[PDB]
């Protein structure tokens, strides 16, 4: 594992998640977008076990697409966390139990505020300003402690971002082949490409 | 089809209920289908819960079958959860399911008795509820089921007020069996239990001081002929 | 249209027409049947009736061993009644496995008859055409007899009688407990209340019997019996010598 | 017959998987009628699972390397002749 | 590796003259990371109250459990559940999963609404009710309370005595615990009044 | 089902005509249930029942026209369904979602025509954070609509024209309080009405904050707003 | 409503399940069949009547056995014999497996009697078309039992069932008579071979051959063998000699 | 614990030829270090020119044998006595084996 | 455990120790290790008492329904019921049991079933943990169609060996002899069958 | 007219004794084409006339293989016997595969009476409708049995059922004497099962198309004549 961050700012969420797939011995691809979108203004990245990974990411994917043409709401965060938790919960005393953890972000179209969650394979779910899975937090959370202030414009955010990718790359021993970043607002999921250079 | 069940409860023998302010009370006629069987062997008022008692009017099997179906829901739904016994109004709650369901259910006929389920929960105080084959269920200050229906429910009227003592009511439901009374009169041929303060005299042990035990008490054969006489 | 007489369900009176019918099968035999308690005994006397010579009367038999303790007359047709016997048989060799003391006679009774209610509200199952007597000389209630019917219902008996001139029988034994006032029958040895049960039997027939005519069976403390063909001769040869 | 349908793509492609072969027209033929063959709501020995006879006819023709090209009419009671 | 040990808390009650109190920390960590500072372990449901130590998804889990379980007694009972009563379902409910059960270390704590009198309890992760007159203790510091409340109680506290010695009990075993701090929170229940601190204590 | 007729439906839908009546106002900032209570003996234990007035949450409640021991099967699960849908997504159930979820019960038999029908119809009056306060009826049908005031049960034709006249959109919530038991003037085969036949709701904008207070009337409370006109 | 015997559970008015009445009609209307009880074991017969020439002599066996030391021979519906005796095995194995000793004859039939009484509860199923006899030796001696379509049996000294029943009934009630000590095994062969010979006299039209089989302590050690070859001819001579 | 398997050991060997065929194996039939028959055959006709070897645990290779021996009858009555193509006996045996594949027979096998 | 059963003249007599011991500790030490499956038919207990017991208390009911229906059961059968019951559950199951009767026609049969749940006929039979130390003195000692009192004497010597040498056997000897004329229980104290 | 009441369904007796239902069955025997069955005490024949539909169609098997030593052939419904046969089928396969055994054939008899007869206590299921003659060479001979859908399977030397199935049981019952002595014999036991089953025939003629037969015995396995084949017999 396999490099999943995320902080919540003012006016949005941004997700980092590693580039990289790795099988054993040989890297795989360069290039792995490691997030499902649930909906128009929520995002799900995600690393964990091999194929139960994914697989798990798309089923969330499917059953939020069907409240949301359902109902023609677009489910809140609050409780596409609180369903994405009951869902691993359920599964961690099943026979064979998804091993998953995830980051869920995205914009309360009805509080205008960003949220972020944090739940682990167990089912473990909190919310945060700034959260990691895996050893990524260990490198990180010292900046963050640090640097963070709660008012921080989108672009402050992207910023602190960066400086903690870098230390990441000095301190960790994995080639994680970089990140994407995905931002997360009032008008919705869009994608930063140009980010391990600005 | 559940108005023909109704119909075996209209006829068969007639029983009652009384609310009072400190008490209920509740009593059949025992009819022998025989003076060579005793009488003493077969029980038309039966305990559900040390707070809880039960009569009924009508075919005498599906009340056996009944309370005892309906005993052990106390314990499966309520007991064994949260380690009261069950309140009046949910005991009650539960027996109209099972009879509610025996009507919906196909390959089954409903119950052919009326129950009358008396007795009293912490919360709730007393209470006096009238059970049907078709799985409805009213709260009574007072009513009479079975073929003296008519005449007792009415005399009923006549004679209830809210500031009855239960030693007022047990009064009460003895003359309303009286006129309906198809045998004999007596100790042997009555049935009269009540729902009224805690005997600790029945617990059949002493140490605990937070349980008191039972609110239900069936009147013996003795203490019914002593009321007779002074009637 | 017209078929609440073919099921158990409620005719537009509240009868249910099925289980009147099914009592009527319990004297299609053609046996009676009587039952006392004694200080400390129970006994019950049935007719045999053995018209086919080529039968073998050991064979023959309405009484019914239920357990140690208890034992069981049927009126019915013998089908039925060995239904009954075998599931009786085995609820009371069942309860004294489960609950370990051996199973009394009210409650093998009360299991019965609550069998005997399905019957009587299921669709698909029929009652059975039986009245089972049972007796016994419980540990807790002394001398007991009871009865349970295809309607469902169960009570216990000072005495009782079932079948065909079942009223005949039943008045006799009325007059003398209204006579006795109490609840039984005071000899002690249970053999004078065979005697006695043989003779009010006698009395309200208005015919005698041989030692071929009767099953007898017989309850005191700790086992149940029946009677072999001698023992019961000698019961006869007794009420003859003294009436 | 959309049922029926199914049930005889999915018989010829099982055979195609099992065998590494293309199946006999006669046997994929027979093995339509043998579905419409569980025709009922009470069967002991062994169970027919559906409702009503099958409410088609069929003509089925195909070939197979066996007996050259071939036509079937199939009728829902379940057996057939080789017009 | 150990469930009751892997995210950590503790949660401490106690009785007083005619009132409770119920306390625990805020902390969430997996194994020696710290995660999260406002993760409270304490949930109420009607006037009954119940803290929950051990695994968080279980902690979790188990209020999201009784908030519906307690929701229906209200609806089909016509009042709101009683302590002793809600004691007597945790028992019940928790030894549902007595062979895989959930690893978690509740106490409940309020005030008999009809009685008045005051109620405290505590389980094990299959429901074994100790009910005591004076403290229930339960975490990771399980050793540590234990110690501070048996000498720091005395019965018949008044209430503002009796937070600033429940509170004392907390604060000094969560700071000799590594697994437990990062913030803290105490209920003060009176018969009819509910306050809830908030405390100020190392953040290590 | 001859016609394009739903029959053993008109059947029970027609029984309803018979038993209680039932009524439902949306005002602009509250919502009103209320019903009258079955032919009443003396003996009959009033206080107690809350016999077609059930709460369903502690924002969703329904008035109840039917068979008492019919509607009790629907509402248990019915407030099962509630506490799923909050031990799931931790958020209180969506009004129109819980209606559908029973109106597709009752559709359930409707359908799969080897079980009877259900009695029962039912005004829903609830409050979510996306529609603001809603009011929505039942029919065994498995049909659903949206009501800013409606009735169900006897007399149903007759206050739905009352009802129809008092109306206003601007309308305050004791406005709306009155036109309920005003209009329960005519459609009452009772000569005269008196709180012991009555049973009574309301959703407010909160005793207090910008909130939702839920309230089932005490008999008491209810002679005391009987007496702004009613009875004295 | 009436319509009081279309259906097998059902009780007419005055206690009977006419269902089964109708039965005992189909077993009337069939093969003549019986059974002897020796003073060491049972003796059974069967009259197998003769459709056309091109029935195979000797070849189309209607007495079955059970375990390995019990008869059965039935009359009326065949196939409802067979599935009765297949049950009748099955119980007969159960008991053994557990118990060790191979079942009893009194506790075998009463298996019998609640398998077949047993199908006479319910609408859905109808009762057997046939009166089965059958016996065998025991602990405790030799046992013969007749159980009818309603449940009913009991043991016999002799029994018949079939067309000819009255007919046997009455010649077996001639020996009861003479010799109450009961017949030898040998004896009893010989005799139940001339009962069905007369008993044929009720059905003359056809032809047909007869079937013999026996349990008994001391010809066939406890075990139901057939009679076969030269002492089936010694009783088929006998019958001969008594009809004419 | 009891081990389901076995070695009985044995050699086969197929070779195809041109408009022939031949499939060879042993005769020897061991346990461990103990010999078992020295007659005991490893290879069968299974009709319509097939002949197959399932050679490692006997009793595997023997029940695997019988059951495509059984294969056949059953494709006949199946499809109006149709030869079974060698390559389509090949894929009904993959069916065959993998049937059994988490618990397989233990049997390196050749037709 | 410490039992034995011996077959003579007049009948069958079944012997047994009293010490049930979990560990190094004498949990019961006075435990009737002879159970009573029927009048006439009783069984010799060893192995786990939980398993011995719930097996008896299974046969005991067999047999009380097989009386109820068929009749009176051959000492054979119960033994058939027990063989059954521990065979068709040796996965799950430690019981060695030995069971013995008097019907009036063979008079004394015994029936041993070790581990296994095979069934082995035999004129005597010792068995539980402490039996391994007088195979030697029984084979030598032991004889056929003894008198009642030959017998009463094999069994007290037997087992005050077995005692002796065993630590899991121990307390009293109980003994129950099985003849026609009914079932008589006996007892020897330690004060008695140690001084042999 | 004459209305039936007790001819419901199968779980019904009518007054006189009678399973209406069945009786139907045995019925439907003769709705289907002729077949004949013979047996010397070395071989067993059968010979069949397959019936067609158009001129424009092929022809109904009646024969069916059932092991290498035994087959059957079918008079009635089509389907019913597929279902029969079936069962047959199996129980040759596992009398073959469990005991190494050729499963006899006086208990394949036994064996489909008891399974006939399950459908004739059953309320719902209707009674199987066809008629089978079996054939086979077993441990104990040449054999020859009729099932009838009552369960009723008798053991013959032959026998006829079907359309006219009366014109052949009248010639083997004449014949008796002559045909069960053809041992040894295979071709000329064929030319009497074919001479006796042109007795059921009206002016009509067997050919290649309206002939099947079958031959099984000693050291012949069961073998089906259709087609060309057949020529040699007419």
């Amino acid at each position: 594992m396999d490099i999943i961050l995320g902080i919540r700012v003012q006016d949005s969420v941004i997700l980092a998640s590693s580039k990289a797939v790795t099988r054993g011995i040989s890297v795989l691809k360069d290039s792995d977008d490691k997030t499902r979108q649930l909906s128009p203004h929520t995002l799900m990245s995600f690393a964990g076990e091999a194929g139960d990974t994914v697989q798990f990411a798309e089923y969330i994917q499917a059953n939020i697409q069907l409240y949301s043409i359902r109902e023609d709401y677009e489910l809140s965060p609050q409780a596409v966390s609180s369903f994405v938790r009951q869902e691993l919960a359920k599964s961690i005393r099943s026979r064979r139990p998804y091993q998953v953890n995830v980051l869920i972000g995205g914009y309360d179209k009805k509080k205008n505020k960003p949220e972020l969650y944090q739940i682990d394979y167990l089912g473990t779910k909190v919310e945060l300003p700034y959260g990691a899975h895996g050893y990524s937090g260990f490198y990180t959370f010292s900046l963050l402690d640090h640097h963070y202030r709660p008012d921080m414009t989108t672009e402050e955010g992207l910023d602190l971002l960066k400086l903690c990718v870098q230390e990441l790359e000095k301190r960790m021993p994995m080639d994680f082949k970089g990140v994407i970043v995905k931002i997360v607002d009032k008008d919705g999921i869009r994608q930063v490409d140009d980010f391990q250079a600005q | 089809q559940i108005d023909y069940a109704l119909t075996a409860v209209k006829q068969g023998v007639t029983s009652l209920g009384i609310k009072a302010t400190n008490g209920v009370v509740i009593a059949t006629e025992k009819k022998s289908s025989s003076p060579l069987a005793m009488s003493e062997t077969l029980s038309k008022v039966s305990l559900l819960t040390p707070d809880i008692g039960a009569v009924y009017s009508g075919m005498g099997p599906d009340y056996r079958v009944l309370v005892d179906k309906s005993r052990k829901v106390a314990h499966t739904s309520y007991k064994r959860i949260y380690g009261e016994y069950p309140p009046t109004k949910l005991l009650v709650s539960e027996v109209a399911k099972i009879m509610q369901e025996a009507t919906q259910s196909g390959g089954v006929r409903p119950f052919g008795v009326s129950l009358l389920i008396a007795g009293h929960d912490e919360f709730n105080g007393f209470s006096l509820y009238q059970v049907d084959p078709s799985g409805s269920y009213f709260p009574w200050k007072a009513t009479a089921i079975g073929k003296g229906s008519v005449a007792a429910k009415t005399f009923l009227e006549k004679r209830w007020n809210d500031e009855l003592e239960l030693e007022d009511a047990i009064h009460i439901a003895l003359l309303t069996l009286k006129e309906s009374v198809e045998g004999e009169f007596n100790g042997d041929t009555i049935e009269l239990a009540i729902i009224g303060d805690e005997n600790p005299d029945l617990l059949g042990y002493t140490g605990i001081p937070t349980d008191k035990g039972p609110r239900f008490r069936k009147l013996t054969s003795q203490e019914i002929n002593d009321r007779l006489e002074a009637l | 249209a017209g078929y609440d007489r073919h099921i158990t369900i409620f005719s537009p009176e509240g009868r249910l027409y099925q289980v009147e019918y099914a009592f009527k099968a319990t004297n299609q035999t053609n046996i009676n049947s009587l039952a006392v308690r004694g200080k400390d005994c129970t006994v019950v006397i049935s007719q045999k009736k053995v018209p086919d010579k080529l039968l073998d009367p050991t064979t023959v038999s309405y009484i019914f061993c239920i357990s140690r303790t208890i034992g069981m007359v049927v009126n019915g047709p013998i089908p039925d009644a060995r239904n009954a016997a075998l599931r009786a048989k085995a609820e009371a060799a069942e309860f004294r496995y489960k609950y370990g003391y051996d199973m009394p006679c009210d409650v093998l009774a009360k299991r019965m008859a609550n069998l005997s209610q399905i019957y009587t509200q299921r669709a698909y199952m029929r009652p059975l055409g039986v009245i089972l007597t049972f007796v016994s000389v419980d540990e807790e209630l002394g001398p007991s007899i009871y009865k349970t019917d295809p309607a469902g219902y169960y009570v216990g008996y000072k005495a009782t009688a079932t079948g065909p001139k079942q009223q005949e029988i039943t008045t006799n034994l009325e007059n003398h407990f209204k006579k006795s006032k109490i609840d039984h029958i005071n000899e002690e040895s249970w053999e004078k209340v065979v005697e006695f049960a043989i003779t009010h039997m006698i009395d309200a027939l208005g015919t005698e019997f041989s030692k071929n005519d009767l099953e007898v069976g017989v309850a005191t403390k700790d086992k149940f019996f029946t009677l072999s063909a001698e023992n019961i001769e000698e019961r006869l040869v007794a009420i003859a010598e003294q009436d | 017959a959309r049922s029926m349908i199914e049930h005889a793509r999915t018989a010829a492609v099982t055979h195609n998987l099992y065998y590494d072969e293309d199946i006999n027209v006669e046997s994929l033929t027979q093995s339509v009628c043998d579905l419409a063959l569980r025709f009922g709501e009470g069967a002991s020995g062994e169970e027919r699972l559906m409702s009503r006879p099958f409410g088609v006819a069929l003509l089925i023709a195909g070939h197979d390397a066996d007996d050259g090209y071939q036509l079937f009419h199939a009728e829902p009671s379940g057996t057939f002749y080789r017009y | 590796s150990d469930p009751s040990s892997i995210n950590g808390g503790i949660v401490v009650a106690m009785t007083g003259k005619d009132c409770v109190a119920i306390a625990c920390d805020l902390r969430l960590g997996s194994q020696s990371l710290g995660v999260s500072n406002k993760f409270e372990k304490i949930f109420h449901y009607g006037h009954v109250f119940l803290g929950i130590t051990g695994l968080a998804t279980d902690v979790t889990t188990l209020n999201e459990m009784f908030r519906y379980k307690t929701n229906l007694y209200k609806l089909k009972e016509e009042r709101a559940i009683e302590p002793e009563t809600f004691t007597q379902l945790v028992s019940s409910s928790l030894y549902e999963r007595r062979f895989g059960p959930y690893f978690v270390g509740p106490v409940v704590a309020g005030i008999n609404s009809k009685s008045g009198k005051p109620f405290i309890a505590g389980f094990d992760l299959i429901g074994c009710i100790d009910e005591a007159k004076d403290f229930i203790v339960s975490g990771t510091a399980s050793d540590q309370l234990f110690g501070m409340c048996e000498s720091l109680y005395e019965p018949n506290l008044e209430p503002e005595d009796l937070f600033e010695t429940i509170s004392q009990a907390l604060l000094n075993a969560a700071d000799r615990d590594a697994l437990s701090g990062w913030g803290a929170v105490v209920y003060i229940i009176k018969k009819d009044e509910v306050v809830k601190r908030y405390l100020k204590m190392r953040q290590d | 089902s001859p016609e394009g007729r739903l029959y053993q439906v008109e059947y029970a839908l027609e029984s309803i005509s018979h038993a209680g009546t039932a009524i439902g106002i949306m005002a602009s900032d509250g919502i009103v249930l209320a019903a009258e209570r079955k032919v009443t003996s003396t003996l009959l234990e009033q206080d107690t029942s809350t016999e077609k007035l059930y709460k369903l949450n502690d924002k969703i409640a329904v008035a109840v026209a039917g068979l008492t021991a019919d509607a009790e099967i629907l509402i248990n699960t019915a407030r099962i369904h509630a506490q799923n849908y909050l031990k799931t997504y931790n958020e209180d159930i969506p009004v129109e979602i819980l209606v559908r979820r029973l109106s597709d019960i009752k559709q359930g038999y409707t359908q799969h025509g080897g079980l009877r029908p259900f009695g029962v119809s039912f005004i829903y009056a609830g409050y979510d954070d996306r529609y603001g306060y809603q009011l929505y009826t039942s029919n065994p049908s498995g049909n659903y609509t949206g009501w800013k005031a409606i009735s169900v049960g006897a007399n149903t034709s007759a206050a739905q024209t009352l009802l129809q006249m008092d109306y206003k959109d601007d309308m305050k919530v004791d406005d709306a309080i009155e036109l309920a038991l005003k209009t329960l003037s005519k459609t009452t085969d009772s000569s005269a009405l008196t709180y012991d036949r009555l049973e009574f709701a309301t959703i407010r904008k909160g005793a207090n904050d910008g909130e939702v207070y839920q309230k089932i009337f005490k008999p008491q409370e209810i002679k005391d707003i009987l007496v702004k006109t009613g009875i004295t | 409503g009436t319509g009081y015997d279309l259906s097998n559970s059902v009780f007419s008015p005055d206690g009977r399940n006419f269902q089964v009445e109708y039965a005992v009609k189909a077993v009337e209307n069939g093969t003549t069949s019986i059974g002897i009880k020796c003073n060491d074991g049972v003796v059974f017969a069967v009259e197998k009547l003769i459709t056309s020439k091109l029935l195979v002599p000797q070849k189309n066996v209607k007495i079955q056995v059970v375990d390995r030391h019990i008869g059965c021979v039935y009359s009326g519906l065949i196939p409802d014999g067979r599935h009765l005796v297949n049950r009748g095995r099955e119980e007969a194995a159960s008991f053994k497996k557990l118990y060790k000793t191979p079942i009893p004859i009194p506790a075998f039939a009463d298996r019998l009697g609640q398998y077949v009484q047993a199908h006479t509860l319910y609408n859905s199923v109808r009762p057997f078309g046939v009166s089965t006899i059958f016996g065998g030796v025991d602990k405790n001696g030799a046992h013969l039992y007749m159980l009818e379509p309603s449940g009913s049996y009991w043991g016999y000294k002799g029994a018949a069932t079939g067309k000819g029943r009255q007919s046997a009934k009455a010649e077996l009630e001639k020996l009861v008579d003479h010799h109450p000590e009961g017949l030898s095994a040998r004896e009893a062969v010989k005799q139940a071979a001339k009962i069905i010979y007369l008993a044929h006299e009720d059905n003359k039209e056809k032809d047909f051959e007869l079937e013999i089989s026996w349990c008994s302590l001391s010809e066939t050690n406890g075990l139901h063998k057939f009679v076969k070859g030269d002492l089936l001819q010694e009783a088929i001579d006998f019958a001969q000699k008594e009809i004419n | 614990q009891f081990n389901p398997y076995g070695d009985n050991g044995g050699t086969i060997l197929g070779i195809a030829g041109e408009d022939f065929a031949v499939l060879a194996g042993d005769t020897r039939n061991i346990t461990d270090y103990s010999i078992n028959s020295r007659y005991e055959p490893k290879v069968f006709d299974c009709g319509d020119n097939i002949v197959m070897s399932a050679n490692g645990f006997a009793a595997d290779g023997d029940a695997l044998v019988k059951r495509f021996k059984n294969s056949v009858k059953w494709y006949h009555f199946d499809h109006n006595d149709k030869k079974l193509s060698i390559n389509s006996a090949a894929r009904n045996i993959q069916h065959l084996l993998y049937g059994k594949r988490f618990f397989p027979y233990y049997v390196h096998t050749i037709i | 455990a410490s039992i034995m059963a011996v077959t003579f003249k007049d009948g069958v007599i079944l012997g047994a120790d009293s010490r049930t011991t979990t560990g190094a500790y004498i949990a019961n030490r006075v435990t009737d290790k002879l159970t009573r499956v029927h009048d006439k038919i009783w069984c010799c207990r060893s192995g786990s008492a939980a398993d011995t017991q719930a097996i008896a208390d299974i046969v005991q009911y067999h047999l009380e329904l097989y009386t109820s229906q068929y009749g009176t059961p051959s000492t054979e059968t119960a033994a058939s019921v027990f063989k059954e019951l521990c065979y068709e559950n040796k996965d799950n199951l430690t019981a060695g049991i030995i069971v013995a009767g008097y019907d009036d026609k063979n008079k004394g049969e015994v029936y041993t079933i070790p581990l296994g749940g095979s069934v082995h006929k035999l004129p005597y039979a010792i068995a539980g943990s402490g039996s391994t130390f007088i195979y030697g003195y029984c084979d030598k000692n032991f004889r056929e169609n003894m008198s009642k009192e030959e017998t009463v004497d094999f069994i007290k010597h037997s087992l005050s060996q077995a005692i002796k040498w065993d630590g899991s056997s121990g307390g009293v000897i109980r003994m129950v002899v099985l003849t026609a004329a009914g079932v008589e229980r006996l007892i020897f104290y330690p004060d008695e069958y140690e001084q042999l | 007219m004459f209305r039936n009441n007790y001819d419901g369904d199968t779980v019904t007796f009518s007054p006189t004794g009678r399973l209406f239902q069945v009786e139907y069955a045995l019925e439907a025997i003769k709705q289907g084409s002729v077949t004949v069955g013979l047996r010397s005490n070395t071989h067993a024949v059968l010979v069949a006339l397959k019936r067609n539909a158009d001129e424009l169609s092929s022809y109904q098997k009646k024969i069916i293989k059932c092991d290498e030593h035994m087959g059957l052939s079918l008079a009635g419904l089509a389907p019913d016997a597929r279902v029969l046969s079936n069962y047959l089928r199996q129980q040759c396969n596992y009398s073959s595969l469990v005991f190494n055994r050729k499963l006899a054939v006086e208990r394949a008899g036994h064996l489909l009476c008891d399974k006939a007869q399950k459908n004739t206590q059953s309320y719902g299921g209707r009674p199987y409708g066809v008629g089978l003659l079996i054939i086979g060479y077993d441990k104990s001979g040449a054999h020859l049995l009729e099932f009838q859908p009552s369960g009723n399977v008798t053991e013959l030397y032959g026998t006829a059922i079907g359309a006219r199935s009366q014109g052949a049981k009248t010639y083997l019952e004449r014949t008796l004497d002559t045909f069960i002595k053809i041992d040894g014999n295979p071709d000329e036991l064929i030319k009497a099962g074919v001479e006796a089953i042109s007795q059921s025939l009206r002016d009509e003629s067997l050919t290649v198309d309206n002939l099947s037969i079958a031959i099984v015995g000693k050291d012949t396995p069961f073998t089906i004549y259709d087609g060309e084949a057949v020529a040699k017999y007419i």
